[PDB]
């Protein structure tokens, strides 16, 4: 009876083997499918140029991340470009929209930039003074600056400035422009008579102001604006437009919601009250001839 | 003869079932591989030559960053450790789970493979590193910019940790087969790289030194083992791309054994092919965590 | 006929070894797809059972 | 805002 | 490991 009982196993041992041979062949096929990395949803586009307009001019048709290398810069760096249906390419250098990024930073972080760049432009960030200075001071060609605000109701305004520019670190990345070009958000950069004093308007204008951080005061105040308000900005004594301020949820805050009592929110006086912090903010530049030529 | 055919059958049938189980497991997996895994890594604004320049520029958090060691090539992604030993560490290698295959050919090792970083959940940015090899060209270029230190960390399956620090580390270009060199050691893991396995004697210990060795992959033999049988090669047997001698004291790019302990009869070629560092756990223990980081010296 | 029982006796010992390795190999492989594919099949290897059958088969040869 |  |  053993003849069958013993030969029964042989038919199985040799069965398992041929199966193993085939199983190892499939394990090989699987390996071929597990060599690539996870696919990253954020991609940087191939096209590059001096600025975002140079890139649009070359044919780029979608907003996102591109490398730019301003005429005199040592290296290329990443920026978010806004390319519209009309071939206009804006280089965005500031963005607020949810208060996830802390804008209370030092001189170097404002110089080098901070925050994150996203393809869909849904992140907060500060490009960096050095990069803004490099872009805006390339070979003669005036840039135009556009401010874009949005309240907590869905309303939005804008404010343009001709011949926008930001100087080198030696001059504290001073801010300059030739004049207000227009916009329904108002020209807050020219100051705003807050009422508390007649000289308010004069002391709260920004054209000509150097940049200031808490650890590097270059304002026209004997105190420290940047430090008191918790931001980086072209402070006077102190400000009228303050896009790098504290992100107050809802838009409305009071002298009580602030540490020093000073309105340090995302403000733009000529359009809203100092006690109303914007919901979204965006500062971007483009060659001037591009703005309705 | 009696109970003999009783047990001999209780094996063949048991094993025939294990095979079907494996067939199905592999079949399901092949199915999952019709779709890739995905990450979404928004890019920090702050950038620099490497991670030390970023930390100096204000990059304080550990996450993926874009760096440009040189204006020659395009900036590239990397994970920066800004908390360990004063931060500014550029990760060039990392093992933590077994998510990536490291038994790759020469080209992949030259170009880099794996995932640099992943999402920390509820986060637009990738603050967690994945498993990857930066790439030999990039490694070489990074270590040649100026004096470079190397930090190697590991962890066993129980949570104990040790490290190996080398104040000097350089990897030559491809023309010199990415030859390695390390000095100024200090650590608790054992100086496996310069001295070889501590539990070995004379000649046997000497053939496990990695310092001075060239890089090898299963399809490119540059090890210190002179032989004829094409099967007898450190990379083919020990399963990773590495500065193999004859063969190793440390195999950081080895196979990821789950649990730590493994045996020769578990290994594909019967050798200690795990994520090993002999000088701390011997040949048959495979680390739970392993990583190699660099930073300008000073 | 005992000529074959003695044979299958060393062929089953070989298959065990072979399988144990294929088991560990498949586990490492499947897991290495987690950083590449949509997901990696969740599993576990039963080593003790392979070890038990082994000791078990070595006892029968005696 | 302004300052005293 | 080594290959004595
Ligand atoms: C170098 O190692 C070889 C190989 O020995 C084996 O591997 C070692 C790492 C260790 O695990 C040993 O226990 C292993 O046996 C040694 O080779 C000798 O070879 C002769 C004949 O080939 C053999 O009879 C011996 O058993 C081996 N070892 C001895 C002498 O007992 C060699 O001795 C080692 N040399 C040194 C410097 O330690
Ligand atoms: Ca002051
Ligand atoms: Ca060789």
């Amino acid at each position: 009876t053993h003849d069958s009982s013993i030969r029964y196993l042989q038919e199985i041992y040799n069965s398992n083997n041929q199966k193993i041979v085939n199983l190892k062949e499939k394990v090989a096929q699987l390996e071929a499918q597990c060599q690539e990395p996870c696919k990253d949803t954020v991609q940087i586009h191939d096209i590059t140029g001096k600025d975002c307009q140079d890139i649009a001019n070359k044919g780029a048709k979608q907003s996102g991340l591109y490398f730019i290398k301003p005429l005199k810069a040592n290296q290329q760096f990443l920026v978010y470009c806004e390319i519209d249906g009309s071939g206009n390419g804006w280089t965005v250098f500031q963005k607020r929209l949810d208060g996830s990024v802390d804008f209370k930073k030092n001189w170097i972080q404002y110089k080098e930039g901070f925050g994150h760049l996203s393809p869909t432009g849904t992140t907060e960030f500060w490009l960096g003074n050095e990069k803004i200075h490099l872009i805006s001071t390339q070979s003669a060609i005036p840039y135009a600056l556009r401010v874009e605000l949005e309240d907590w109701n869905g309303r939005t305004s804008t404010a343009d400035y001709a011949m926008f520019k930001v100087g080198p670190e030696a001059d504290k990345y001073r801010l300059t422009y030739a004049y207000f070009a227009g916009g329904d958000a108002g020209d807050a950069f020219d100051g705003f008579d807050f009422g508390d004093d007649p000289s308010d308007k004069f002391f709260t204008s920004h054209n000509g102001m150097q940049f200031s951080t808490w650890d590097n005061d270059n304002d026209k105040f004997e105190g420290n604006c940047a430090e008191q308000d918790g931001s980086g900005w072209w402070m006077n004594k102190c400000h009228a437009g303050h896009l790098n301020g504290v992100y107050y949820q809802g838009g409305t805050y009071s002298k009580a919601s602030t540490p020093n009592g000073y309105a340090n929110g995302i403000i733009w006086a000529t359009w809203k009250t100092r006690w109303y912090s914007m919901k979204k903010t965006t500062m971007k530049i483009i060659p001037f001839n591009r703005l309705t030529i | 003869i009696p109970t003999n055919l009783r047990v001999l059958r209780s094996i063949l049938e048991n094993l025939r079932s294990k095979i079907q189980k494996l067939e199905s497991d592999v079949s399901a997996q092949m199915e999952y591989c019709r779709t890739p895994c995905t990450v979404s890594c928004n890019i920090p604004v702050v950038s620099g030559k490497e991670c030390e320049e970023i930390i100096r520029k204000g990059g304080e958090t550990s996450e993926m960053y874009l760096i440009q060691p040189d204006s020659s090539v395009k900036p590239y992604r990397v994970y920066c450790d800004m908390n360990t030993e004063n931060g500014g560490w550029t990760v060039i290698q990392n093992r933590q789970d077994g998510s990536v295959d490291f038994g790759r050919k020469w080209d992949p090792y030259k170009q880099g493979f794996g995932n640099v970083a992943t999402n920390t959940d509820g986060k637009n940015y990738c603050g967690l590193p994945g498993e990857y090899w930066l790439g030999n060209d990039k490694i070489s270029q990074l270590t040649r910019m100026g004096p470079t230190e190397l930090l190697i960390e590991m962890e066993d399956w129980k949570g104990d940790k040790v490290k190996a620090h080398y104040g000097g580390f350089t990897v030559q270009n491809e023309a010199n087969k990415y030859q390695i060199s390390v000095n100024k050691y200090r650590g608790t893991a054992g100086n496996a790289l310069m001295d070889g396995a501590s539990q070995l004697m004379g000649e046997n210990r000497t053939m496990t030194i990695h310092n001075g060795m060239f890089f090898s992959t299963y399809d490119r033999d540059n090890d210190g083992w002179l032989t004829s049988d094409p099967r007898k090669q450190c990379s083919k047997e020990d399963g990773g791309g590495w500065w193999y001698n004859r063969c190793h004291a440390a195999n950081p790019n080895g196979r990821y054994y789950w649990g730590g302990q493994y045996t020769w009869d578990m290994a594909k070629h019967g050798t200690d092919d795990g994520v090993v560092w002999m000088n701390w756990k011997g040949s048959w223990y495979s680390m739970r965590k392993m990583s190699m980081k660099i930073r300008p010296f000073f | 006929k005992v000529q074959h029982i003695q044979l299958l006796q060393k062929n089953v010992r070989a298959q065990l070894v072979d399988m144990k390795r294929l088991e560990v190999d498949i586990d490492i492989k499947i897991r290495s797809c987690r950083g590449s594919c949509s997901r990696a099949l969740a599993r576990e290897v039963d080593l003790k059972d392979y070890e038990d059958q082994q000791k078990q088969l070595e006892q029968v040869i005696a | 805002g302004p300052r005293p």
